[PDB]
C-alpha cells in the first residue's frame, strides 16, 4: 500500500520539483523521447495484463499503466496537463491501496492463495465484497465522477495539446485500461461459487472503514476537481515554458 | 416546485433508497416506490412539453463548477430543449411502462430490489445524459449508461453466458467511449469549452479538416453505441439480460444514446459533408445487413434486437441527408414500437410453460392468447409502416428523402432503404405466422397450460399499443411540418430537401413502398401456410447461405478468432517473450547468469598450482612485464590497445 | 478586502536579491490570470448572444465570435520561465 | 397468494443513522455559513484562517 | 500442440506434462465434471497457455472454418460495395433545380464580408 | 485516574498456573470446566488500570500485568471462536473504533471543510474582481450608473479594451 | 422456486426474498424521506434556474456587438473569407 499508493507518486512529484525548473531548455528537445517510453508503457504493459495467473500482480501493471498516463501531463508542457498529472496522482494514490486491500487484505488473508484460477462467484456469499469490487473496479478504469477520470481527462488532453498524433494512440489507454480491469472483475463477480473457496467471513467493519474512505475521498475529487485547485494553481503556472 | 430539477431529482431518489433501504423495506413495497416516483417523473415531463409548445423558451438550471483551470471552464449544466423534451418524454414513457410491467413478470424471481433499483438508475444515467448542457455531462451520461448494461445483462451473475455477454457489450461500449474521450480533447482543445451554446456560435468559422476529424471520432462513438456494423454484435449478444431489461435498452434508451450525440452535434455536423456522406453509407449498410440476418434467424428474441439495428440504419440514413426532425420523428414512435415488440415477446415466453425462445417450438397460439396477439399485430402492422399508424408517418418519408435529395448518389440508397424495407415485412411475417397461425409444434401440456398474464404485464401493454397507434398523427405537426420552428437545428440553406422530397416524388415511387410492403407481407403468410416446400427445401448451397445469415452474417466469428483471439495471443506474447523473457535478460536473470560465470572465472583464475608460492610469485613476473609491454603499445597509438585490454577482459573474466 | 500588490518587472530587477525576483514572478502570473478573465469575460458575453439571438446568430455577433477564436490562442496561461531565462533583443 | 415474510429490521440502521446525520450536519453548516457571510461580510471558518501575510 | 503458439512454447517448458489443448466448450456438456460450470475434474493438468482453453475464453464458433468465414464475409462486403458503386452509373437525373436565395444568397445573413460573399454564400 | 490492586492480581496468576493452555482449554468439542472460564474473560473485560498508575510505578508490576493481560486475552478470544462466552449480542467496540471514528474521521470532516472554504480565496475570484476594478479605476462615470446597467456597463468596457498591462512587464522585447 | 437459502448472510440491498415483517412501518418513514428530500431540493434549486432567452436586454447586445468591432478594429485583424 505505502509503495504503490505513494512511492510512484514521489518520483511523479520528483520530476516536477527537480527537472522541469532547471532542465527547460533541455526538457523540448527530449519530450518526443518521453512520449515515446510514455505511449510504448501504456501499451505494452496494459496488453501484458491480459495475461495473468495471479492476481496482485494485475493491480501492479495497472499502476504501471495509470502513471504512464499520469508522466505525459507532467512532459506536456500545459496548464492542464500538469494539473491532469497532480489529480492522476493524488486519485490513484487513493484508488489504489484499495484494490491491493480487496487482493491482500479482505482474500488472501482468508484463503492464502493469490492465484486467480480459484476464485468464482464471490457474490453469492460475499454480497457486500463483491459490491466493493465492481465500484472500486469503474473507479479504476476512468468512468468518471471519480478523480481517476479527471486525472486521465487533462493528461490526455496536455498530451494532445504538445503532440496530436502521440495522443490519438495515448488516448485508446482508455479501452485498454478497462479491458483487464473488468475481465477481472466478472471472474470474481459472477458464476457458481467455486468448489474450492470454502465459504468464510463477511468483511468486517474495518476494512469496510478502510474502504469507505478510500472511495468517499475519490468521490469528492470526482464530483469537484476545484477543491485542492487552492493549491496548485501557482504551479500549474509554475513549471510552463512557452516564451 | 421547480419541473427543471424535478425531472433530475426524482429518479436520483428511485436509485439511491432501493439500495439504501431495500432491506428494510423490502421487495413488495420497493416495486410500488419505484414504479411510483418514475410515474409521476413521467407525468412532469408530459406536462412540461405541453408548456413548452407554448413558449419555445427552453429552462436551464445551474449548478456549482465543475472545472476552473485556464481557458476552460465545465459546469454542470441542465437545459431542456426541445430536442431534449422529445428525447426525454420518449424513454420516461418507455421507463415506467416497463417498471410497471417488470413489476409481474419478475414476481417470482429472487433479487427484484436490486433489479429495479438498476432499472431506476438506468433511467437516472439516461436522464442526465439527455438533457445535459455541455459535452461533458453528456459524456456522464455516456458512460455511465455503459456502467448500468454492465450491470443490467449480468443479472443472474451464476449464469456464465451473462457474464460474458455483459462484457462484450460493455467493452464495445468502451471503444466508443475511448473515441469519445479523443473527440472531445479535440473539442476543448480547438474551442476552448465544452459548452453547446459556443461551440455552436462558432462552428462555421473552424477550419473543416479539423471539424473532419472531430466528428469523425465522435460517429465511431455514436456508431459503437448506436450499433452500427463496426462491432454490432453485442445487442444480440445482450438477449442473455432478461425481457423488461432488453425492452429498455434496445427499444428506446441504449440504442437512443448513440443517435443523441448525432442529433447534438448535428449544427456542427452541417458543416462538413464527408462525414455526413460516411454516415449515411454506415447507415445504409447496417439497414441491409440487420435485415437478412432478421430474415434467417430463429430466437425471438434475436429477431427483434435485429429488428430493431435495421431501423437504427434508417435513423442514421436520415442523419446523412441532413434531415434530422424525421431522425427524430423517427427515434420518438420507434421507441413505443420496439417495447410493445419486446413486452408481446416476453408475454409469450413467460405464457409457455417451457419458456422457450426458438420459434420453431412455439406452434399455434392464436385461440389460447388473443391479446398478446392484437398487441402484437399492431405492433407489426405499425413496424411495416402499414398507413394509418405511426410507422408509415416515420419510416416511409426517410425512404421519400432519400430520392428527394440533391446529390445523385443518394438515389442508390433509396433502393437499399427500399429493399430493407421488404425485408422489414417478411421476418415479421415470420415472428407473427410460426407462433400464431401454424400447425402447432409444442408438446401438448403447454397447450393445456397456456394462459392470460397479470394485470402488471397486460396495462403496459395496453397503453403503449395506444401510443404507438396516435403518436404520429398527434406529434406530426411538430416534427413534420411545411415549416416548423420546434427543433432549434440550424441546416444549411442547401442541404435543407424537404420541400424538394415531399414534391418532386412521381406517383410510382410513393405508390411503390405501400403496395408492395402490403403484397410482401401477404405473399408470406400465403405462402407459409398453403405450400411450406419453398421455404423448406434441402439444396445443399441453400443451406450454407442460410448459416452464413444465421450466424450474424459470420460478423462475431470474424471479430472473435481475428480480433480477441489474436489480441489474446500477442498478448501472451508480450507478457511471456517480451516482459518475462527478454527484458528480464537485460534485467535480474541474466545478470546472474553473467556475473556467475564471470566470478567462477576470476576465483579460478589462481586454481592451478599446487604451490600458492610459485603461482603468486608468477604472478607478479607476469604483471610488471605486461603493464610495461602496455605502455610501450601505448604511447604510440592508443586505438591499437583498446582491443588488448578488451582481450585481457575477455581472457580475465572468461 | 481586496487588497492588490504592485507591479514589478523581470528586467529592471537585480536577480541576486530574491524578494524583487519572487515579485516580479508572481506578478507576470497574476497578470496571465487577469488575461485569462477577460477571455472568460468575452465567452460568457457570446453565449449570452447566441441564445437571445436563436437563428440570426450568424450576422449578430460575427464580431463576437471572431473576438473569441482570435483571443484564443493568444490568452492562455504561458510561464514566466520562458520570458525570465531568455532576452529578446540581445 | 401470502407475501411469505422474512423476520423484521429495524429502519434506523447505525450505518443510516451515521452517513445521514454526517451529511446533514455539512449541508446545514454550509448554510449557516451562507446565512452568517450576508450579516457580517465573511465566513465563520474565515476567522479561524491566520496564514501570514505576503510581504 | 495444436495450435502454432502452442508450438512456439514448447522449448520453454521443462518437467511439465505437454497436454494437448482442448476447449472446455466443446467438451461435451452431459458428462459429470466436479465443475459443471468449469467443465473440469478436480486434479486434471492445465494446459500449455490454459486460459486460451478456459471457459472464459472466446467463444470459438465451430461452424465454419475460419479461413472460410474470413472469405464470406469480405464477399459479402466487397460484393455489396462493389454493386452500390457501379449502380452510381446507372442512376437517373432529376427534374428540378437546386433551388435559389434572394437578398444574393443570404451572404450577410450566414455572417459573411462583401469580400468573403464567396465562403459564405448561397445559390442566388 | 483509576487504581489497581497488587493482591488480586498475584492471586489471578495463581489462579492462571493450575490452568490449561489456551490449545486446549476450550478444544472439548459443559459446566464444569467451562464455567470457570467464563469468568476469566469477563476479568479481561474488565480493566485494572488507569493512567496514574502506569507513571508512577515500577517495572516488576508491569511485566506481572502484561503476562496476566496476555493469558486473559487468550482465553477471551479462544473461548469466543470456539463457542461472558455464551451469549450473542451486537454492541461491542474493537480496538480500533476509539481513535479512527472519534480522531480520525472528525479531523478528515476538517481537512473536507477547510478544503472547500479555503477555495473561496482562488485566483478567478480575485482576478475578476481585480479585472472590475482596473475598469471602475479608469472609467469611474460608470460608477454614476444604477445597479443592473453597471455590471452591463463593465462588460461593454472589457471587451472594448485588454487591460492586462502584459505588454508593459515585457520591455525588453520593444 | 422457493429454494431455500442460508439466513447467515447479510446484504444491503436486501438478500434473496427480502421482506421483513414491519414494511409498511418502514414504508412510512422512506415515504416521509423522499417526499421532504424532493420538495427541499425543489425549493433549493429554484433561484439557480433561468429562462434561456430574454435574460439581457437586446441592446447590450448589439452594445457588446459593438464593443467587438472596436476591439477588432484596433488589432487590425482582417475577417475569415477575406484573403
Ligand atoms: C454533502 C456532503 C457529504 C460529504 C460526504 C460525507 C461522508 C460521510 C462520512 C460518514 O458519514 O461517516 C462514515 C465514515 C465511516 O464509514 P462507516 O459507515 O463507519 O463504515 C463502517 C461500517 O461499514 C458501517 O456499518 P455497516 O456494517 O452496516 O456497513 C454497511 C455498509 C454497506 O456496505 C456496502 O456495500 C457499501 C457499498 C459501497 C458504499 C461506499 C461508498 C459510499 C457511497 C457514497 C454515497 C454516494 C451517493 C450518490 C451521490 C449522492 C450525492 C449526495 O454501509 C454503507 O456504506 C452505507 C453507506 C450509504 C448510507 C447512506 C444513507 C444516507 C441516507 C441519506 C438520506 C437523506 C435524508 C434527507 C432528508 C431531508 C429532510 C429535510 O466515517 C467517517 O466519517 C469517514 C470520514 C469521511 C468524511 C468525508 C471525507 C472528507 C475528506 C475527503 C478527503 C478530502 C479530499 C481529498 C484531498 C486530497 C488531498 C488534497
Ligand atoms: C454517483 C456515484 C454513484 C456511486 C454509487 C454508490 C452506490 C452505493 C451502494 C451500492 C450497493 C449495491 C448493493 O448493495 O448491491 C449488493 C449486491 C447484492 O447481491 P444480491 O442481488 O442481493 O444477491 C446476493 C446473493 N447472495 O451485490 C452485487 O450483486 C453486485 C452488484 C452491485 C450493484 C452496485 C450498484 C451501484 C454501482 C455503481 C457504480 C459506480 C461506479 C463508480
Ligand atoms: C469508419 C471506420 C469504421 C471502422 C469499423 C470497423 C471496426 C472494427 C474494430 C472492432 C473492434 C471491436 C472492439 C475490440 C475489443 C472488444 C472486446 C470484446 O468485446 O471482447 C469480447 C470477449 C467476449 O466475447 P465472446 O467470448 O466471444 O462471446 C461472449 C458471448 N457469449 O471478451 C473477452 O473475452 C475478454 C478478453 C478479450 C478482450 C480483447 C483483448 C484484445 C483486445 C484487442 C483490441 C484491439 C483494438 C484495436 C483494433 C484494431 C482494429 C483494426
Ligand atoms: C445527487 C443528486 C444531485 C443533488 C443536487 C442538489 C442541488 C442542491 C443545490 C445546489 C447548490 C450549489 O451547489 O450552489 C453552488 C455552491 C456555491 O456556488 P455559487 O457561485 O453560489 O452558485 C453557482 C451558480 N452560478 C454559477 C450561477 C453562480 O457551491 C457548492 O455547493 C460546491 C460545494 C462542493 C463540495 C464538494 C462536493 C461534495 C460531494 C461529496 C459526495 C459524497
Ligand atoms: C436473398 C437471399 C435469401 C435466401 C436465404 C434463405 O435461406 O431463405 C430462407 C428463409 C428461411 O425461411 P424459414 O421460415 O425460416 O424456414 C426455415 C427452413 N430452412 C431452415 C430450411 C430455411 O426464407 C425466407 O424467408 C427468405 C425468402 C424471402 C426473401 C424475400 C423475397
Amino acid at each position: 500500500m505505502i509503495l504503490a499508493g505513494l512511492i510512484l507518486k514521489l518520483a511523479l512529484y520528483a520530476i516536477l520539483r527537480l527537472l522541469l525548473p532547471l532542465l527547460c531548455e533541455a526538457q523540448i528537445l527530449y519530450t518526443p523521447m518521453i512520449y515515446i517510453i510514455s505511449l510504448l508503457t501504456i501499451i505494452l504493459t496494459s496488453l501484458a495484463t491480459l495475461r495473468q495467473i495471479d492476481l496482485k500482480v494485475i493491480i501492479a501493471y495497472s499502476s504501471i499503466s495509470h502513471m504512464g498516463i499520469a508522466i505525459l501531463g507532467v512532459c506536456s508542457n500545459t496548464s492542464l496537463g500538469i494539473y491532469g498529472s497532480i489529480v492522476l496522482g493524488v486519485a490513484h494514490g487513493f484508488v489504489s491501496p484499495a484494490l491491493f486491500l480487496i487482493v491482500g487484505g479482505i482474500l488472501y488473508d482468508r484463503y492464502h492463495i493469490r492465484i486467480v484460477n480459484y476464485y468464482k462467484g464471490l457474490t453469492t456469499y460475499m454480497p457486500q465484497l463483491a459490491t466493493y469490487i465492481i465500484i472500486l473496479s469503474f473507479a479504476n478504469i476512468g468512468t468518471p465522477l471519480t478523480g481517476n477520470f479527471t486525472g486521465e481527462f487533462l493528461s490526455l488532453q496536455g498530451g494532445f495539446i504538445r503532440n496530436p498524433i502521440i495522443g490519438g494512440i495515448s488516448c485508446i489507454s482508455v479501452l485498454l485500461a478497462a479491458i483487464y480491469q473488468l475481465k477481472l472483475t466478472n471472474k470474481l463477480t459472477g458464476g457458481i461459487s467455486s468448489i474450492y473457496m470454502h465459504r468464510t467471513n463477511d468483511v468486517t467493519i474495518r476494512e469496510k472503514f478502510i474502504m469507505n474512505i478510500l472511495i468517499i475521498s475519490t468521490l469528492i475529487i470526482g464530483i469537484c476537481p476545484q477543491i485542492m485547485y487552492n493549491l496548485l494553481y501557482w504551479t500549474v503556472n509554475n513549471y510552463i515554458y512557452i516564451i | 416546485y421547480n419541473a427543471i430539477s424535478l425531472i433530475i431529482i426524482l429518479p436520483c431518489i428511485s436509485w439511491l433508497f432501493p439500495l439504501f433501504f431495500g432491506r428494510q423495506l423490502g421487495y413488495v413495497f420497493v416495486t410500488r416506490m419505484t414504479s411510483t416516483l418514475i410515474i409521476i417523473t413521467t407525468l412532469i415531463t408530459y406536462y412540461y412539453f405541453y408548456q413548452l409548445l407554448g413558449n419555445n423558451n427552453p429552462i436551464n438550471l445551474e449548478l456549482f463548477n465543475y472545472l476552473n483551470i485556464d481557458y476552460l471552464d465545465i459546469n454542470y449544466n441542465f437545459e431542456i430543449d426541445a430536442l431534449t423534451i422529445t428525447m426525454l418524454l420518449a424513454i420516461t414513457t418507455i421507463s415506467s411502462m416497463v417498471h410497471i410491467y417488470s413489476i409481474g413478470y419478475m414476481e417470482t424471481d429472487p433479487h427484484q430490489v436490486r433489479f429495479f433499483s438498476l432499472l431506476s438508475m438506468f433511467t437516472f444515467w439516461m436522464i442526465i445524459l439527455v438533457t445535459g448542457s455541455n459535452y461533458f455531462v453528456l459524456f456522464v451520461g455516456w458512460e455511465f449508461i455503459g456502467v448500468t448494461s454492465y450491470l443490467l445483462i449480468s443479472f443472474w451473475v451464476t449464469r456464465l453466458q451473462a457474464m460474458k455477454s455483459a462484457l462484450s457489450a460493455v467493452l464495445m461500449n468502451r471503444f466508443g467511449d475511448a473515441f469519445f474521450v479523443l473527440g472531445l480533447c479535440v473539442i476543448a482543445y480547438v474551442f476552448g469549452t465544452l459548452n453547446y451554446s459556443t461551440i455552436f456560435a462558432t462552428a462555421y468559422l473552424i477550419n473543416t479538416d479539423l471539424l473532419v476529424l472531430i466528428m469523425l471520432a465522435l460517429f465511431i462513438a455514436a456508431m459503437a453505441k448506436s450499433a452500427q456494423f463496426g462491432l454490432h454484435n453485442w445487442l444480440t449478444l445482450a438477449m442473455e439480460g432478461p425481457t423488461p431489461v432488453s425492452s429498455l435498452l434496445h427499444a428506446a434508451t441504449l440504442v437512443t444514446a448513440g443517435i443523441y450525440l448525432l442529433l447534438r452535434s448535428a449544427n456542427i455536423l452541417e458543416y462538413t459533408p464527408t462525414v455526413l456522406f460516411i454516415i449515411l453509407w454506415i447507415g445504409a449498410l447496417t439497414t441491409l445487413s440487420a435485415g437478412l440476418i432478421a430474415i434467417c434467424s430463429n430466437d425471438l428474441k434475436r429477431i427483434i434486437a435485429l429488428s430493431t439495428m435495421s431501423q437504427l440504419g434508417m435513423m442514421t440514413i436520415a442523419i446523412g441527408l441532413s434531415a434530422y426532425n424525421l431522425a427524430l420523428f423517427h427515434l420518438l414512435g420507434h421507441a413505443f414500437f420496439k417495447a410493445l415488440l419486446f413486452m408481446s415477446a416476453g408475454s409469450i415466453i413467460h405464457s409457455i410453460l417451457n419458456e422457450s425462445q426458438d420459434i420453431r417450438t412455439y406452434g399455434g397460439l392464436l385461440s389460447y392468447l388473443p391479446y398478446t396477439y392484437i398487441c402484437i399485430t399492431i405492433a407489426s402492422l405499425s413496424l411495416m409502416a402499414m398507413p394509418g399508424l405511426t410507422g408509415y408517418y416515420t419510416k416511409d418519408i426517410i425512404i421519400e428523402s432519400t430520392y428527394g435529395s440533391y446529390s445523385i448518389s443518394n438515389y442508390v440508397v433509396y433502393w437499399i432503404a427500399y429493399l430493407s424495407a421488404v425485408l422489414t415485412c417478411v421476418y415479421s411475417m415470420k415472428i407473427l405466422y410460426l407462433t400464431f397461425y401454424s400447425n402447432p409444434n409444442n408438446n401438448t401440456i403447454t397447450y393445456y397450460n397456456a394462459h392470460e398474464s397479470n394485470i402488471y404485464i397486460t396495462l403496459p401493454m395496453f397503453i403503449l399499443a395506444i401510443f404507438a397507434m396516435f403518436a404520429g398523427w398527434i406529434l406530426k405537426d411538430i416534427y413534420l411540418g411545411v415549416g416548423t420552428d420546434f427543433v432549434g437545428t440550424h441546416i444549411l440553406p442547401n442541404n435543407f430537401s424537404y420541400f424538394d422530397t415531399e414534391f418532386s416524388i412521381t406517383q410510382f415511387y410513393k405508390l411503390l413502398p405501400l403496395i408492395s410492403a402490403i403484397l410482401v407481407s401477404i405473399l408470406i403468410v400465403v405462402l407459409n401456410e398453403f405450400f411450406a416446400i419453398v421455404f423448406n427445401l434441402n439444396n445443399k448451397y441453400i443451406n450454407t447461405v442460410y448459416s452464413i445469415f444465421n450466424q450474424k452474417l459470420v460478423s462475431d466469428q470474424i471479430l472473435n478468432h481475428f480480433i480477441i483471439f489474436k489480441g489474446l495471443v500477442t498478448s501472451g506474447n508480450i507478457a511471456h517473450h517480451v516482459d518475462k523473457g527478454s527484458l528480464y535478460r537485460l534485467g535480474p536473470v541474466g545478470i546472474n547468469r553473467l556475473l556467475n560465470k564471470a566470478s567462477y572465472n576470476v576465483i579460478n583464475l589462481s586454481s592451478n598450482t599446487r604451490s600458492s608460492l610459485s603461482m603468486n610469485s608468477m604472478l607478479i613476473l607476469i604483471t610488471i612485464v605486461s603493464l610495461l609491454l602496455l605502455v610501450l603499445v601505448m604511447n604510440v597509438n592508443f586505438i591499437i590497445v583498446i582491443p588488448v585490454l578488451i582481450s585481457i577482459l575477455y581472457i580475465l573474466f572468461s | 478586502e481586496h487588497q492588490r500588490p504592485e507591479l514589478v518587472s523581470f528586467d529592471d530587477i537585480n536577480y541576486n536579491d530574491h524578494k524583487k525576483v519572487r515579485e516580479a514572478q508572481e506578478s507576470y502570473t497574476r497578470e496571465q490570470f487577469i488575461r485569462l478573465e477577460a477571455l472568460k469575460t468575452v465567452r460568457k458575453a457570446l453565449e449570452k448572444c447566441y441564445e437571445e439571438s436563436g437563428p440570426n446568430h450568424f450576422e449578430d455577433c460575427k464580431n463576437l465570435a471572431e473576438q473569441y477564436l482570435d483571443m484564443l490562442p493568444t490568452h492562455r496561461l504561458q510561464g514566466y520561465l520562458g520570458y525570465q531565462r531568455n532576452d529578446p533583443s540581445k | 397468494h401470502g407475501p411469505e415474510l422474512t423476520p423484521a429490521v429495524p429502519f434506523f440502521q447505525p450505518y443510516v443513522l451515521k452517513w445521514a446525520g454526517v451529511s446533514l450536519g455539512l449541508v446545514a453548516f454550509y448554510q449557516f455559513n451562507s446565512s452568517y457571510e450576508a450579516k457580517n461580510g465573511h465566513t465563520w471558518v474565515e476567522t479561524f484562517f491566520h496564514p501570514k501575510s505576503r510581504e | 500442440i495444436r495450435a502454432s503458439f502452442d508450438k512456439a512454447e514448447e522449448p520453454m517448458l521443462g518437467d511439465y506434462p505437454d497436454i494437448d489443448p482442448f476447449p472446455a466448450q466443446l467438451k461435451n456438456p452431459y458428462k459429470k465434471y466436479d465443475d459443471q460450470q468449469d467443465r473440469r475434474n478436480l486434479e486434471e493438468p492445465l494446459s500449455v497457455n490454459d486460459d486460451l482453453y478456459d471457459m472464459w475464453s472466446p467463444d470459438r464458433f465451430t461452424h465454419f472454418k475460419n479461413q472460410d468465414a474470413l472469405k464470406y464475409f469480405i464477399g459479402f462486403l466487397t460484393i455489396f460495395f462493389g454493386a452500390s458503386y457501379v449502380a452510381t452509373y446507372f442512376v437517373p437525373e432529376k427534374a428540378a433545380i437546386p433551388r435559389e436565395f434572394p437578398y444574393e444568397g443570404l451572404w450577410k445573413e450566414s455572417g459573411g464580408t462583401e469580400k468573403s460573399k464567396a465562403f459564405f454564400g448561397q445559390r442566388s | 485516574l483509576r487504581a489497581y490492586n497488587e493482591e488480586k492480581e498475584l492471586a489471578l496468576k495463581q489462579r492462571l498456573s493450575q490452568l490449561p493452555p489456551p490449545g486446549k482449554a476450550f478444544v472439548t468439542a459443559k459446566e464444569a470446566e467451562l464455567a470457570e472460564l467464563a469468568e476469566i474473560a469477563a476479568l479481561y473485560k474488565t480493566d485494572r488500570v488507569g493512567i496514574l498508575d502506569i507513571l508512577l510505578l515500577g517495572n516488576k508490576h508491569a511485566r506481572l500485568y502484561r503476562d496476566n493481560t496476555a493469558l486473559l486475552k487468550d482465553y477471551y478470544y479462544n473461548g469466543r471462536r470456539i463457542l461472558w462466552e455464551i451469549k450473542r449480542e451486537g454492541a461491542e467496540k474493537e480496538d480500533w473504533v476509539n481513535q479512527m471514528y472519534f480522531l480520525y474521521a472528525p479531523s478528515l470532516i476538517l481537512l473536507l471543510i477547510v478544503m472547500v472554504y479555503k477555495s473561496r480565496e482562488d485566483i478567478t475570484f480575485w482576478a475578476k474582481k481585480e479585472l472590475d476594478q482596473r475598469v471602475l479605476d479608469k472609467h469611474p462615470e460608470i460608477n454614476d450608473a444604477p445597479e443592473n446597467e453597471r455590471d452591463a456597463l463593465i462588460v461593454e468596457r472589457i471587451i472594448a479594451g485588454d487591460y492586462d498591462k502584459l505588454a508593459s512587464l515585457q520591455k525588453k522585447a520593444t | 422456486g422457493r429454494y431455500p437459502f442460508p439466513k447467515d448472510v447479510i446484504s444491503m440491498t436486501g438478500g434473496w426474498w427480502a421482506n421483513p415483517s414491519n414494511w409498511k412501518l418502514n414504508g412510512l418513514f422512506a415515504t416521509g424521506i423522499a417526499v421532504g428530500l424532493a420538495l427541499w431540493v425543489s425549493t433549493a434549486t429554484l433561484p439557480y434556474t433561468r429562462r434561456r432567452e430574454g435574460i439581457t436586454s437586446e441592446s447590450d447586445i448589439s452594445k457588446w456587438n459593438a464593443a467587438a468591432g472596436v476591439w477588432r478594429e484596433r488589432h487590425g485583424k482582417i475577417s475569415t473569407g477575406e484573403a
